[PDB]
């Protein structure tokens, strides 16, 4: 009774978004893209390899400074780094041994840390006692946590297991809105330059934008065929790429709601881990799952350059806000500073 | 069985409100996108070559 | 968009024959193995058989192998069932899942209470 | 102004050789234990057994078995959509697989099967290894002395199976439960030798739901698993 | 000239450049730090030393015809191939406990003994290659001199009984590997309704056994008032053994293999 009628306005619904995807597709980046001279060849060689963690790293983060940055590992340990003289600042113990998310806050006061223990701990490194101490502990969610970002001191929004989105403030310490509109687990969210919106990926292979004041979504980007993995913003503000293990790489526009350009290669066969772009948003990076790492062209679909310095996965990979720096972690405990 | 209907419900309204919404034609947002990236082709070290003097990393 | 809709299914006698076809849209065909799982009335999710991405191995559950064969044509974007010496014990609800990964021979969280790559189902009957 | 910043580098010195001295001697503590991860069915029976020997999302036990330390981690407060989270345990010396092996979902058994086959294939776990445990075979006695919810009846390759050779005697033992109890067995080592070539073996073992020895097993289990990595590593096996 | 100390030389500069290639790939990867890589690169360094002992003596005793040198450069020949065979002596023992202390292994009070028996033999060495140059050589004695000159023959005799001794014990330890090495294949072979451990154990064990035994046999048996044709033709498997040693250890694991492959 209800169930069918209700099925089939779904569908009418359905085909009419369809229909007006098309509608506004009179044409395609791929035939304006092409004036614009290709960048060649891009190399880049190792500069600085942090080495020091023990197990598999899988997250980490630069800092609004560009000269320290934050590796969370899995042997309970995280590093802040320092990158320009090799050096760690400190080395801050965890309650839990399982982390797979660190963020920097931009005030450059506080690091979060989260994992398989469904508790966001978020610690302090100003004031002049002893050590690092943790400061508030978010637990409020049934699943475990996978990528938090801060938006500044006062709140934090995380990506969660239970096909849910949160933001957290600091101080009282409770969920001011929740994000429940995914069917899969999310993983990878990323903040719009403006602090104002974010789009997060899950395992249902789309994407969806949200905002941080009303809470609802915006836009519902289908384009993929497997598990989105992770994503993140041009440094305009008005596009965003995701990778899933697919093997393929593809770039979703906010305004027209179309996939713009996706990248694929034939003997590309592993799927993708981690993506960020670079300052003019020109070069994007993805960090691939066949024991490498590439770089595509983001105008034109084609591969600009290739960095292989790991034994191991890149479980993640981040750019500087100033852009003088590339990073990459790895599951055979290196971080690499490429440029 | 209510869930899978209250399900229907949230997604049909759901697909209600993200229908009313306009969109710009993809050769415009292109061509934004490609005038972004021009713009600050200059002051990306990333791309261009950076003198070892500047470099911090070095 | 990834979909999955799936054809076939009334109410048939025991022993009867029933060609529970099922289509897809979007993703490639070539990739991606695809399975077949069934919850009863009453009971939780259950797997059927499945397909390999060629379709050269093909498996099948205790109740099932020597009754119901299952098959792929990459080609025509179709994979099928087909019943043969149905039993009263097998009316359930059919979808056509199909695996998260790109030719990986692990199959993971297809007989989840919530999926995403899974078809709406077709209805099976069977009774006297 | 060349002083300030001198001793700038000198206190950052001495911060990374004081942190270099901590991690260096925690680096000890996190090589001298071993990582199982307990997977499922009857895990609470042998985890409180594992207590008595010895809603977060992360439960904790320690072992002390022979002065070496054990890590164990039980999941808990998790989605059935196991199949990005479990890409985390793949440096652990051993996976525990608790298996319910009386309930023959309207199967069990089969859902034990391809969880085994989901975690034997997957191109992350290749070099981790199973210890495959068959709790709650004192029902499974019961169940087949009835006769009425015959494993028969859902699985036909039980009609022409025969009994190996290595039988486990042990007074009172009804022939039936032990031809059915290693066909349990061989259908999990058909998955395990359909793909398993020398980076990794399943250990499947028999328990009940008042044995004790299970420590000592899992002891010997993790022995033989760093023994074969090892013997793998200097290509001698 | 004697085309046997020019066949040494270009042989002496082959085992350097391998194993030169071996150490670089070992110290230039930052990830290979394992006490096995560490053992590995003991062996490699104590035979690049030996490649360029070979060198070094048979230039300069063919280019300064001098005593002194001459025998300063056989006391460091003498303390490379005794620094040679200790280290496989302490990859067989490391083998052991890694094989029968298996999961105490990482542990310290394990890991310090695998350090302390390196530093051992390597300062035996030391003291063995500079007991001729100390003064326990055979010049004013020269009748009782051994089939090696300079060298006297009871410093002669105590190098070969100390082989005797490292070959004993490297094959008891081989026994003791093997004895678990074949449970676990008879295991493996049960679960399922081989060839490549005898295979290894043949190729690791009867270089050894075929290349320094004739010397220390020779050594044992001779004197040397006998042609020096047949000294060298037992002194050249010594060279062949140090050619065949990385190739044996370093060159079949997959993470060197992969270091190399990535360095070419």
């Amino acid at each position: 009774s209800e169930l069918d009628q209700l099925r089939q306005e779904a569908e009418q619904l359905k085909n009419q978004i369809r229909d007006a995807r098309k509608a506004c597709a009179d044409a395609t980046l791929s035939q304006i893209t092409n004036n614009i001279d290709p960048v060649g060849r891009i190399q880049m060689r190792t500069r600085r390899t942090l080495r020091g963690h023990l197990a598999k790293i899988y997250a980490m983060h630069w800092g609004t400074d560009s000269r320290l940055l934050v590796s969370a590992s899995q042997d309970g340990k995280l590093i802040i780094w320092d990158s320009y003289t090799t050096n760690k600042v400190h080395a801050i113990p965890l309650r839990s041994s399982w982390v797979m998310t660190c963020a920097y806050a931009p005030s450059g006061n506080y690091v979060a840390c989260g994992g398989l223990d469904n508790i966001c701990s978020i610690y302090n490194l100003k004031t002049r006692e002893g050590n690092v101490r943790v400061s508030r502990e978010l637990a409020g969610h049934t699943g475990y946590l996978s990528c938090c970002r801060f938006l500044d001191d006062n709140q934090i929004v995380t990506s969660s297991g239970d096909t849910t989105c949160a933001l957290w403030d600091i101080e009282t310490g409770q969920q001011t809105t929740t994000f429940t509109g995914h069917t899969g687990d999310v993983m990878s969210l990323s903040l719009a330059p403006d602090t104002r919106l974010f789009v997060s990926g899950a395992c249902d292979a789309s994407a969806k934008l949200w905002d941080v004041r009303e809470g609802m979504c915006r836009q519902t980007f289908t384009g993929h065929e497997s598990d989105i993995n992770a994503i993140c913003f041009f440094p305009n503000g008005n596009a965003f790429a995701t990778g899933s293990d697919d093997a393929t790489c593809r770039l979703f526009d906010l305004r027209a709601d179309q996939e713009l350009m996706t990248y694929s290669h034939d003997n590309i066969i592993c799927g993708i881990t981690s993506v960020s772009f670079s300052k003019s948003g020109r070069l994007l990076l993805a960090g691939y799952d066949d024991f490498n790492c590439n770089v595509w062209d983001a105008l034109k679909a084609d591969r600009a350059g290739v960095l292989a310095g790991h034994d191991n996965r890149v479980s993640c990979l981040g750019v500087t806000d100033d852009g003088m720096a590339v990073a990459t972690g790895s599951w055979d405990s290196f971080l690499k500073i490429w440029n | 069985n209510t869930a899978s209907i209250a399900q229907a419900r949230k997604l049909v309204e759901q697909l209600k409100m993200e229908a009313n919404i306009d969109r710009i034609k993809v050769s415009k947002a292109a061509a934004d996108l490609m005038a972004y990236c021009e713009a600050h082709a200059k002051e990306d070290p990333l791309l261009t070559p950076v003198p070892a003097s500047e470099n911090p990393f070095r | 968009q990834v979909q999955l809709q799936e054809s076939g299914g009334g109410l048939v006698q025991p022993g009867g024959s029933l060609r529970l076809s099922c289509a897809a849209s979007g993703f490639t065909f070539s990739n991606y193995k695809m399975n077949w799982v069934r919850q009863a009335p009453g009971k939780g999710l259950e797997w059927v058989s499945d397909i390999s991405q060629s379709g050269a191995s093909i498996s099948y559950t205790g109740s099932v192998k020597g009754r119901f064969t299952i098959s792929r044509d990459n080609a025509k974007n179709t994979l099928y069932l087909q019943m043969n010496s149905l039993k009263p014990e097998d009316t359930a609800v059919y979808y056509c899942a199909r695996c998260p990964a790109p030719f990986t021979r692990d199959c993971f969280d297809v007989t989840s209470t919530t999926y995403a790559y899974r078809g709406q189902g077709t209805q099976v009957t069977v009774s006297s | 102004k060349t002083e300030d910043q001198r001793n700038e580098e000198k206190a950052q010195r001495e911060a990374n050789k004081k942190i270099e001295k901590q991690l260096q001697k925690d680096k000890q503590v996190y090589r001298a234990t071993h990582r199982l991860l307990l997977l499922g069915s009857g895990k609470n029976t042998i985890v409180k057994q594992m207590r008595i020997l010895h809603t977060s999302g992360i439960f904790e036990t320690k072992f002390q078995v022979d002065k070496v330390n054990f890590h164990m981690f039980d999941v808990g407060a998790q989605r059935d959509e196991r199949r990005k989270w479990i890409q985390c345990f793949n440096d652990v010396t051993a996976i525990i697989f608790v298996v319910a092996s009386s309930s023959y979902q309207t199967n069990r058994l089969q859902a034990a099967l391809k969880l085994f086959d989901s975690i034997w294939n997957n191109k992350w776990l290749r070099d981790t290894s199973v210890i495959l445990f068959l709790n709650k075979q004192d029902l499974l006695a019961e169940k087949v002395l009835a006769g009425k919810s015959k494993i028969e009846d859902y699985f036909p390759e039980f009609a022409r199976y025969t009994t190996p050779e290595d039988a486990t005697p042990e007074p009172g033992e009804d022939p039936r439960v032990t031809r059915a109890k290693y066909f349990i067995r061989d259908e999990f080592l058909r998955i395990s030798t359909a793909s398993g070539d020398g980076r990794h073996y399943c250990y499947p073992h028999f328990t009940c739901a008042v044995d004790t020895e299970n420590i000592r097993r899992v002891f010997n289990d993790c022995r033989d698993i760093i023994q074969r990595m090892h013997l793998r590593q200097y290509e001698l096996l | 000239v004697n085309p046997w100390d020019v066949l040494l030389c270009v042989s002496g500069t082959v085992i350097a450049g391998e194993n030169a290639l071996v150490v670089a790939l070992i110290a230039s990867t930052p990830a290979l730090r394992t006490p096995m890589f560490v053992l590995v690169g003991s062996l490699a360094t104590a035979d690049l030393l030996a490649g360029c002992g070979l060198i070094l003596h048979f230039v300069f005793q063919y280019l300064v015809p001098s005593e002194t040198v001459s025998l300063l450069t056989v006391g460091f020949l003498v303390a490379s191939f005794a620094a040679s065979v200790s280290s496989l002596l302490a990859i067989t023992v490391d083998r052991y406990l890694s094989l029968y202390n298996a999961l105490t292994y990482y542990s310290r009070r394990t890991l310090l003994g695998v350090h302390l028996l390196l530093a051992a033999t390597w300062t035996v060495s030391l003291g063995l290659g500079l007991l001729p140059v100390l003064g326990w050589n055979c010049l004013a004695e020269r009748a009782a001199c051994s089939v090696v000159r300079p060298l006297a023959r009871s410093h002669v005799a105590l190098l070969s009984a100390a082989f005797f001794m490292v070959f004993g014990i490297m094959l008891h330890l081989y026994v003791r590997i093997c004895q678990v090495v074949w449970r676990h294949a008879h295991q493996i072979a049960l679960q399922q309704h081989t060839r490549k451990g005898v295979g290894t154990l043949a190729v690791v064990l009867g270089t050894f056994g075929a290349s320094w035994l004739p010397f220390a046999i020779y050594c044992v048996v001779g004197s040397h008032e006998d042609p020096a044709v047949y000294t060298y033709a037992t002194l050249l498997p010594a060279t062949y053994n140090s050619m065949i040693n990385p190739i044996i250890y370093a060159f079949r694991n997959q993470e060197i293999q992969r270091a190399l492959w990535l360095l070419l």
